[PDB]
């Protein structure tokens, strides 16, 4: 599912 | 716009067998990467997905093209970003010399001969990032832009920092195949590693060698 | 001195299963390429030992990149210099259809749009004959001065022949990468071929995936 | 030996 790399991608942080 | 100033405070914000040694640096650095290509101009202002078939697709090259040039100054080696060097000599006795031999002949040496700069060398990456070819892109005439964009500016910093050297921007891009090459024949390497057990493969690493 | 006209007129001088079509075309065309690449200034002024080195490293980038500008007029296909078309429908029924796709989207497509004509053709063939990573040259040096003679003068004939388009130099050197990695796959393919004896491979074809 | 590519380079014919 790319997991790591959507949730890297998403988070504004 | 794209301005080579930004693409370069991206680089600056972003600074035992040795295989799995560079394994254990290639996800730590993903996880760089990610802030890397977040700070390059339009990165994020492309679909979600669009940024994951980016990234996925040029992962390689572009860590590859960091190791090379932070290795400028290491005599036959390579500087990874966990601050260990790796030699030729280590790299041969772990089986992967020849691989290693091009990535010193190719890259490094090449970098150190023309003396790449750190502009340069972000301006490549992102032109390695905005791949108008990786498959399955939303659309990739907006990824063509912003890769155009980049070269535009890139040969306009070599013409004003450079004006001395007329083909120093052809000199730049023809990295770029022997970068495409290095980047398969590592990839090769570590799906062998992934599928033989050799090597401890750390979460982002293994992700990336997942399928689309 | 490396005269564009000398290099067009080398490229005017050399004008059923898919894959056995494709492999018959291509061991035609090696014979071609010798001759091709002897009216290339100063490639026959190399060492024997370095014309073998290049022709090795680069034959099936540039025969691909022949194949490809050969077939900017046919839809969604390619014409083989034997005179066969061959069309995506073909190539996927066969088994080979990703590779097939990748031919016709990242260089058939781009040489149409951009209308690459044959000077630049053959800019680009000279560039990827004369490879100065191509590994055991006796002088690399030399070959990385030819090939710079040949990107000066492509550049200045895109300069002088399309002066509307800053950016159409970069354009055609940023189709390099994408012809690497498609050689790269293509002889993949052609080693599983001679490994898995599926089709009749010619005595030229045979000799280029030979061991050094 | 790459025997076809050096007698094809070799000859002047
Ligand atoms: C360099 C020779 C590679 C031999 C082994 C193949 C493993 C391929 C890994 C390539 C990515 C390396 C990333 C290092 C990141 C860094 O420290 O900057
Ligand atoms: C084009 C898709 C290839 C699928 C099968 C793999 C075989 C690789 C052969 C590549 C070289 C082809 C040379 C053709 C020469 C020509 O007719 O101009
Ligand atoms: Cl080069
Ligand atoms: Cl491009």
């Amino acid at each position: 599912k790319h997991k790591i790399l959507h949730r890297l991608l998403q988070d504004s942080s | 716009e794209m301005p080579v100033d930004r693409i370069l405070e991206a680089e600056l914000a972003v600074e035992n067998d040795p295989v799995t040694n560079i394994c254990q640096a290639a996800d730590k650095q993903l996880f760089t990467l990610v802030e890397w290509a977040k700070r390059i101009p339009h990165f994020s202002s492309l679909p979600l997905d669009d940024q994951v078939i980016l990234l996925r697709a040029g992962w390689n090259e572009l860590l590859i093209a960091s190791f090379s040039h932070r290795s400028i100054d290491v005599r036959d080696g390579i500087l990874l970003a966990t601050g260990l060097h790796v030699h030729r000599n280590s790299a041969h006795s772990a089986g992967v010399g020849a691989i290693f031999d091009r990535v010193l002949t190719e890259l490094v040496s090449k970098m150190r001969d023309m003396r790449m700069d750190k502009t340069e060398l972000g301006c490549l990456r992102a032109i390695i990032l905005f791949n108008p070819d990786a498959k399955g892109l939303s659309n990739p005439s907006e990824v063509e832009v912003l890769r155009e964009k980049v070269y535009a500016s890139l040969e306009t910093y070599c013409k004003q920092k450079y004006p001395e050297q007329q083909g120093r921007f052809a000199k730049l891009l023809l990295r770029l195949p022997a970068l495409r090459s290095i980047g398969l024949k590592c990839l090769e390497h570590l799906f062998f590693f992934k599928l033989i057990g050799d090597t401890p493969i750390d979460t982002f690493l293994m992700e990336m060698l997942e399928a689309p």
